[PDB]
RNA sequence: UACCUGGUUGAUCCUGCCAGUAGCAUAUGCUUGUCUCAAAGAUUAAGCCAUGCAUGUCUAAGUACGCACGGCCGGUACAGUGAAACUGCGAAUGGCUCAUUAAAUCAGUUAUGGUUCCUUUGGUCGCUCGCCACUUGGAUAACUGUGGUAAUUCUAGA
RNA sequence: GGUGACCACGGGUGACGGGGAAUCAGGGUUCGAUUCCGGAGAGGGAGCCUGAGAAACGGCUACCACAUCCAAGGAAGGCAGCA
RNA sequence: AAUGAGUCCACUUUAAAUCCUUUAACGAGGAUCCAUUGGAGGGCAAGUCUGGUGCCAGCAGCCGCGGUAAUUCCAGCUCCAA
RNA sequence: CGUCGCUACUACCGAUUGGAUGGUUUAGUGAGGCCCUCGGAUCGGCCCCGCCGGGGUGCCCUGGCGGAGCGCUG
RNA sequence: GUCUCCGUAGUGUAGCGGUUAUCACGUUCGCCUAACACGCGAAAGGUCCUCGGUUCGAAACCGGGCGGAAACACCA
């Protein structure tokens, strides 16, 4: 199998990231990160490939005042890929999924990180390109 | 050239039906190497790696997600002797009606039986399906079948002679009660996932000499499942009887419209002739006839044909209908019809009035007993008692029935495959019957 | 994807090719179509590599520099035979044309000559 | 065919509308023996389309050394029938639809002495003083051969 | 400077224009997507090669929206033509 | 006595058919080879008929009908319009 | 005749710096084509002329290898 | 096809593995009135969508099938 390695997170609670799928939502506002035990005063932060709980601030009115599971696919914070490559993207992006991992939308705009693609096959299926 | 038959693979859950079917397809020039490589890639991406051969027929998203066969699927592969396309079983009591639909529309049957420790015993039980599939295959009109022994490398020790002999004996002792002759029914030990004893003689299994069958038409004796498929006797195709098509599924293909796919039971279907559907009573003209991505000018009985009818929507004609020629005598709605049900397993008493679900050919419509006419002996239609108050397991009876939902049936004398039906209640098999008389509207 | 002379890169580019550049024949007059073409620099990522030998080596490579294949049909213009056979001016020009002898099994023997032009 | 009738009131004259009446033009319901014409996915979606066809073309009179046939009349450039291909022409007509469009399109009238025009037809083509002309040069098709890609009416080298 | 209560300008149209159609004392009132003429368009825009004639789309290029195949490296689309 | 609507030979038509017109031979006495659609208070032609229902069901473009003797509903008959 | 009480139906106002779908545009970015100014991956001619050659008689009519004139040019 | 929820007098619909009940009506219904109306009196009315399993017995504990009510997929 193989588990995901540690990467630089750079997206704490409260970050507003783009919504890269065609669900009609424009951005995702991160409220928490899955799998975070915690630490006093430490903000839960997420990297690419992490499940987060997010609410959309602008977009279709039927998605706004709800909490959606989301997965980060791109991030601006540079992270190491265990082979000396420090990679970062042009923007922070995520897609809206369910707790089983399948996306609510059907297409993804822009590249998707290899860590996110390898750990979510359903997101990797709809990714136009993988970085 | 080539003659057309049809085969179901029947067996227990998790016994390797879809995997064996798909890998047998792959051996017989079914699909190229890179597409199944992509299928294995997707299976490894999710995790169900061993289900890669199952993905050839289990194409739906739900089936691929759960690793559970839900709906019937079709695939074609040409063999050494003649053409054949294969039916994949769901293998579940949840989709027992899907299984009834699949095995009602068939010529031959493959009884895949697991050989590993534990799975075989779970298959042959009160909660198992190995009894159920064979019993309803005999009920719906499948005469000649084969019993296959799968997952031989799974059992401990692998490739054992004693295990296979025990499996053959245990299957025989009950299939003789079902009705099939084990002398005519071939027994083949196979391994779908490994690809063992499918196309070429085994090298990890030297103890298996070869199965033998003793039929009146012909004697056959081979080493693999492919030659065993080749030696299946051709069915008697009733071409002169009027055209009848129990409908499998409906599809709305872009640019050709709604093309009902069903089996020619009797008669011959050709492009350019008007048809009538029995329950909905809608008349329409057939544009063209095709099968398995290939066109036909004529459709012989025992063939899976897709034909394009004109100016009917997908909602108007749904799964479970009967199609027929309008020029000849067409199938009309059955307001009531008298059938000869034999009670197999039912703990409470059978009175006139309760509602089991009844399965004529493809469809599934629950019916209500109006009154029980005569108590009849177990065979030959021998009259025993007049107007019984109640019935009980282990007895036959002639009964008149009133379906609650619209449904069409035909007599066993005119069209033998239409006459076959079963009865289901209490999530089990409660009666087996055939229809002799029918009233129209 | 074939290579085009003058691309001056390694890899694939897209070029709006009109009539008579390379790697393109127009379906109708005036038609230009954008097509993918490989650059002129050759590297590891090729399938084939057309080469033309400029000068002969010291020995004969088998199957290529032996059993020379003749050009099928000779010149058709009168000057193009006069320069080939060193004619000065109108010396039996009709007869110095090349005659093509063709033989088949059912064919009755016959020689073939071209309609000499100009 | 320049036409009215019922309804406010206990009853009467009015105003006045409602309703009735007749035609055509869309749909729909019922019914339907013959025959002659004949509209027909405009109204909602100028929404989306599988498949198949809808634009190609040679005379004596541009270029045939394809054997793909064939007269040879037999010592000859080319008999002739002609695939393919080059060349020339057509593909800007026809057909469909009515979304846009309110002095815009369009209708009648008038001008281009303010412009262009394939083809047809008719003029003009010795009007010019100025070492191949008994005919000049090169390339490329078709064709042989070596291939590449999973693919295309994709093409490279020789 | 030019145009406006002789209705400019702006908006709407369930507006392509006309020859015409229905109704019919006379006068009129409605309808003309529809075979003839003229115009526009070819999924929405835009830019072009060829050719005498095209801003052509059963020609090309680019973007957008759909959407076909794929061995995922690419390739190919336009029925408001006849069905 | 006369005819078709239909079966149907041939001709004709037509690129080839089809249809029409010809023309053989069958083809009518419930000539069962069966005309329907709407109405019968008024407007508006046609029943103060009969049986049910009983302000219910329903009819009725409008006036209006129906609460146990309905010229208006539901049916039969008989009439009216095309 | 009106208020009040109940039940329906239809619109009106109304915080929500409401919401959705079209249309027209400022500004920024901006594919692609066309034009202009460059550019020169290649393909040809002349000067060929290291030479054998050469004929009107070392003075070539040129029938080919070959360097390359390392220029002039399209 | 795959999942999520709802489905009990005619409706309003409480409910408890030992009881599907009541309420507002709706109706019927003695009760008046020519008829209303207006009040007066009583009732009936439930397979818990439906069929099973579990259980000493279940509407309900569990599971199916049916219909609705939301999605999600569904291309010979
Ligand atoms: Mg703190
Ligand atoms: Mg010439
Ligand atoms: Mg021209
Ligand atoms: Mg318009
Ligand atoms: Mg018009
Ligand atoms: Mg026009
Ligand atoms: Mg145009
Ligand atoms: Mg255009
Ligand atoms: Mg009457």
């Amino acid at each position: 199998s193989g588990a995901k390695f540690r990467i630089s997170l750079g997206l704490p609670v409260g970050a507003v990231i783009n919504c890269a799928d065609n669900t009609g939502a424009k951005n995702l506002y991160i409220i928490s990160v899955k799998g975070i035990k915690g630490r006093l005063n430490r903000l839960p932060a997420a990297g690419v490939g992490d499940m987060v709980m997010a609410t959309v601030k602008k977009g279709k009115p039927e998605l706004r005042k709800k909490v959606h599971p989301a997965v980060v696919i791109r991030q601006r914070k540079s992270y190491r890929r265990k082979d000396g490559v420090f990679l970062y993207f042009e923007d922070n992006a995520g897609v809206i999924v369910n707790n089983k991992g399948e996306m609510k939308g059907s297409a993804i705009t822009g590249p998707v990180a290899k860590e996110c693609a390898d750990l979510w096959p359903r997101i990797a299926s709809n990714a136009g390109s993988i970085a | 050239e080539k003659t057309h038959i049809n085969i179901v693979v029947i067996g227990h859950v998790d016994s390797g039906k879809s995997t064996t079917t798909g890998h047998l397809i792959y051996k017989c020039g079914g699909i190229d190497k890179r597409t199944i490589e992509k299928f294995e890639k997707e299976a490894a991406e999710m995790g169900k790696g061993s289900f890669k051969y199952a993905w050839v027929l289990d194409k739906l998203k739900a089936e691929r997600e759960r690793g559970i066969t839900i709906d019937i699927s079709l695939w074609k592969f040409e063999t050494s002797k003649y053409y054949v396309t294969i039916i994949d079983a769901p293998g579940h009591r949840d989709f027992i009606k899907n299984m009834i639909t699949g095995t009602s529309q068939a010529d031959c049957a493959v009884l895949i039986v697991a050989a590993g420790v534990g799975e075989f015993e779970a298959g042959i039980s009160k909660n198992g399906q190995t009894r159920e599939h064979a019993l309803l295959a005999y009920t719906l009109g499948v005469k000649q079948l084969i019993v296959g022994v799968n997952k031989m490398d799974s059992t401990e020790p692998p490739y054992s002679q004693k295990r296979y002999e025990e499996i053959v004996k245990e299957v025989s002792t009950y299939i003789k009660k079902i009705g099939y002759n084990p002398d005519t029914v071939a027994f083949v030990p196979i391994s779908g996932w490994n690809g063992d004893n499918m196309l070429e003689p085994s090298a990890n299994m030297p103890w298996f000499k070869g199965w033998k069958v003793t039929r009146k038409d012909g004697n056959a004796s081979g080493t693999t499942l492919l030659e065993a498929l080749d030696c299946i006797l051709p069915p008697t195709r009733p071409t002169d009887k009027p055209l009848r098509l129990p409908l499998q599924d409906v599809y709305k293909i872009g640019g050709i419209g709604t093309v009902p796919v069903g089996r020619v039971e009797t008669g011959v279907l050709k492009p350019g002739m008007v048809v009538t559907f029995a329950p909905v009573n809608v008349t329409t003209e057939v544009k063209s006839v095709e099968m398995h991505h290939e066109a036909l000018s004529e459709a012989l009985p025992g063939d899976n044909v897709g034909f394009n009818v004109k100016n009917v929507s997908v909602k108007d004609v749904r799964r479970g209908n009967v199609a027929g020629d309008s020029k000849n005598d067409p199938p009309m709605e059955a307001a009531g019809f008298t059938a000869q049900v034999i009670i197999l397993n039912h703990p409470g008493q059978i009175s006139a009035g309760y509602a089991p679900v009844l399965d004529c050919h493809t469809a599934h419509i629950a019916c209500k007993f109006a009154e029980l006419k005569e108590k009849i002996d177990r065979r030959s239609g021998k009259k025993l008692e007049d107007g019984p108050k109640f019935l009980k397991s282990g007895d036959a009876a002639i009964v008149d029935m009133v379906p609650g939902k619209p449904m069409c049936v035909e007599s066993f004398s005119d069209y033998p495959p239409l006459g076959r039906f079963a009865v289901r209640d209490m999530r089990q098999t409660v009666a087996v019957g055939v229809i002799k008389a029918v009233d129209k509207k | 994807f074939p290579m085009k002379q003058g691309v001056l890169t390694h890899g694939r580019v897209r070029l709006l090719l009109s009539k008579g550049h390379s790697c393109y024949r127009p379906r109708r007059t005036g038609e230009r179509k954008r097509k993918s073409v490989r650059g002129c620099i050759v590297d590891a990522n090729l399938s084939v590599l057309n080469l033309v030998i400029v000068k002969k080596g010291e020995k004969d490579i088998p199957g290529l520099t032996d059993t020379t294949v003749p050009r099928r049909l000779g010149p058709k213009r009168a000057s193009r035979i006069r320069k080939l056979f060193n004619l000065s001016k109108e010396d039996d020009v009709r007869q110095y044309v090349v005659r093509k002898p063709l033989n088949k099994e059912g064919k009755k023997p016959r020689t073939k000559a071209p309609k000499i032009q100009r």
